[PDB]
């Protein structure tokens, strides 16, 4: 009988919807769809952000981001891989991982959890890659649970917690930065050579704390390239950022006569052009809310510190170029900091940023997204966003804190056999 | 990083949405035995 | 004092000499550089290809390649590299190996055996990845050796055995390859719809055998890319052929005279054009030297086999192209050959095949590089070149059975300081 | 399955070397090919003839 | 396999090697005090 061997090519449909939602500050994944080696990917998504409506009319706009990345199955299935693909079929099966027991858990991932509490590894372990190389702080330790079930809540029903938007206090400098550093010399002399070969060494580690924590970075400062096999890392395809607006409904009643209520909606398009898949592998989309770190509590530096000396006020090119980082607590920048809290700035840096000012009446109100307390905990503590800080601004709803309406229009080009052509024997 | 860093914000109204699939068809998909509105 | 943290940009020389030697069939290598991230590399290599004095005079030409490739450190050290970068200066140094104490062991590495019995890891390592995955035939096992001091004499001194040219018993079908499949049935009924899934599961082992026997072979099939570093395999940067010729000589005393005697010398140039290097590793190049593979005991296969029947002689498209592949004997080739060697090859190929007659007056004779007797083992030995069968074509002379004097005109641009700013403090 | 009834008209090398030797007067064969009905043949033979010193 | 596949062969005869290294200078590399021939 008649036997085929190959296909033609032709695009495939793929289109789908997204009831979507989650909290501020968690990265969640929004869209997931497998591709075979050799295919070619496209994408338009059109859809509506909105949130929870607002207790008292709009007052400050969010920023959404959107990605896109693409992760081959080498990179999870490593080894076990190649030797699937080489032995064809009457090989192994891929192993899975375990979740917890519960519908919205492996929520993060973009699914509903199936009655076998098991899920596909790759679908996991490529969401942790993503994680480990875009949006940690670079001087904070990786994340490697090997099992969906050794997470808690709000980490299974939305995603991990991300970072603040770059300040004074939510970008420090890292821990590890050295204050000083001595050199070994002789009772009543000393080697002008080696101390010469002594700044030089410094200098390779100072690079390596400000600029080159990863070793992409490294070879990048010689000149060189890595490709994301050599790193093992995802390929970042497209993203997209806006800001989110709306308007404002008022009261007619007795006693709401006065009263406004804030509603956001905003029309957004993610748009991915044509790429060409060179291996089997997942393409990911993920979403990102966040509001600017505002604070009522921050004061300025040069306000805070006690008594003002010569190198804090005057400003001079001399002493601001040689001088060591500086030691500051988080009483030197808000109201009720606690003075054991320390972290490294940059000599001069109240010259070159400005707070913002919130007035005292604005303090503990409804609405206004702000940050009424200062973080507590460790530094990892402080920049990560917690998103039980925006409660008070929103009304509880069922759809979290923001919720969107989208339709992905998907378009591949594979090489497979038609319906008709599986159906038929001949 | 590599290569987006682009930007979507529409101006307009949140239209609902009109069809789960469809952007541009290929070949057919389900066979049932004949016609079924 | 002065402190110096960049350099420019500037062409280095890094040109050398060439007195090389090695055996027929054997792979060695010629030159090594190292290099570093964000380099240039170039290579003009101008030299004379000799062979030992002959015995009789020029009959057959001879065919020499020329191979340059890259290989990355992180290829070889893997995770103890990206380590040992990331650490900068005061990181654990690298490993070496051991090999046997002699002078002319390590040779085909290009380098003489420092008194230490070490070498760096990444020279031995690198060259086991290149005839790994360029040089042995698809079929065949690895070499996995860990150390140069347990290969033995021929392997240290002179390089690795490679493949005779392609040929009716040189090039045999995988000793791997399935004369028939069976399917199960009952006893009195079969299902014909599991018949025809029973050839889709044979067409893709079939394409495994004769295509596909690595990975980054599966993966083109399918249309897509690999890099070199998803394989992990070094990248060939150029590659260089030519032939080799000469002239005679006439003796002119009493009993030479109307004796004449063969002198190979020929021209070459290996060329590279300009390469970006994108990583810290070495460069290699290396020589092979090979005869075509002529026997003075091969005869055509119709002439051999006892009785011709209608599918031996008759040519007819529907039976070629319809039937497996056919099992033969070295005895059906060669007239000492052994009945109990068998090989496989095409129904048909004596139809598109013709070998070469030499007639029964050449055989033992001196010069004239041929195969005397019929090779003997496994079918590993018979494909490979024993050098040992060009023993009669040479005069005994210490520089082994052919030599060359080459140079070497390299220039790289890096990111160097000068020797003067090197040596000065200030 | 797939069964094949008939094939292309191409080109085939069949090309190979003559280390030959003889005596004088006596008619010795070169050189021998088989053939199918409906095939070409073309040959062209180059090469350098030589007496025993 | 990737990119060469190229040839080699030139005709003429074997001239001797002359001068170790030299195809095109960069800086100075040897500093003894002074001039030497």
């Amino acid at each position: 009988s008649n036997v085929q061997t190959g296909a033609e090519r032709m695009p495939h449909d793929l289109s789908h919807l997204g009831f979507l939602a989650g909290q501020i500050g968690r990265l969640i994944t929004i869209s997931t769809t497998p591709v075979i080696a050799g295919d070619s990917f496209e994408m338009d998504a059109v859809g509506a952000l909105r949130l929870s409506p607002l207790r008292r009319g709009l007052a400050i706009d969010s920023t959404v981001d959107i990605f896109t990345f693409y992760v081959p199955h080498r990179h999870v299935y490593g080894e076990q891989w190649i030797k699937f693909m080489k032995d064809g079929v009457n090989a192994a099966p891929l192993p899975t991982v375990n979740t917890t027991g519960y519908i919205d858990h492996a929520a993060f991932l973009g699914t509903i959890n199936p009655d076998t509490n098991k899920i596909p590894k790759h679908l996991f372990q490529g969401y942790l890659n993503i994680y480990n190389n875009y949006f940690k702080a670079p001087w904070m330790p990786d994340r490697t649970e090997a099992n969906p079930n050794q997470l808690n809540e709000d980490d299974a029903r939305y995603g991990f917690r991300c970072c603040h938007l770059k300040n004074i206090w939510t970008a420090p400098l890292p821990p590890e930065t050295e204050l000083s550093r001595q050199m070994t010399t002789s009772t009543t002399s000393i080697d002008i050579m080696g101390l010469q070969a002594a700044y030089a060494n410094l200098h390779t580690d100072q690079e390596r704390d400000y600029f080159m924590q990863r070793y992409r970075d490294v070879i990048s400062s010689f000149g060189g390239k890595t490709s994301y096999d050599a790193d093992n890392r995802p390929l970042l395809v497209m993203r997209s950022n806006f800001w989110a607006s709306g308007y404002d409904v008022d009261g007619t009643d007795q006693t709401s006569l006065g009263q406004f209520s804030g509603r956001v909606q905003q029309t957004y398009k993610h748009s991915v052009p044509r790429f060409f898949v060179p291996e089997h592998g997942t393409m990911f989309t993920l979403a990102l809310v966040r509001f600017p770190p505002t604070a009522t509590k921050e004061i300025q530096y040069l306000n805070a510190k006690g008594a003002l000396t010569y190198t804090d006020i005057a400003g001079d090119p001399a002493l601001y170029g040689n001088l060591p980082p500086r030691e500051i607590s988080m009483k030197d920048v808000f109201r009720s900091g606690d003075a054991s809290k320390k972290f490294k700035i940059a000599e001069g840096q109240w010259y070159r940023y400005a707070p913002s000012y919130v007035s005292p009446a604005y303090h503990l109100l409804e609405g206004f997204p702000f940050i009424q307390e200062p973080p507590s905990g460790d530094l990892q503590e402080r920049v990560l966003i917690r998103h039980h800080d925006y409660d008070q601004c929103f009304q509880s709803v069922q759809l979290l804190q923001w919720n969107s309406q989208v339709k992905f229009n998907v378009t591949v080009y594979r090489n497979l056999p038609t319906t008709r052509d599986s159906i038929m024997t001949s | 990083s590599k290569g987006k860093k682009r930007s979507g914000a529409r101006p307009g109204r949140p239209q609902p949405l009109r069809g789960t699939k469809g952007k541009r068809k290929g070949a057919r998909l389900w066979y049932v035995g004949g016609q079924q509105f």
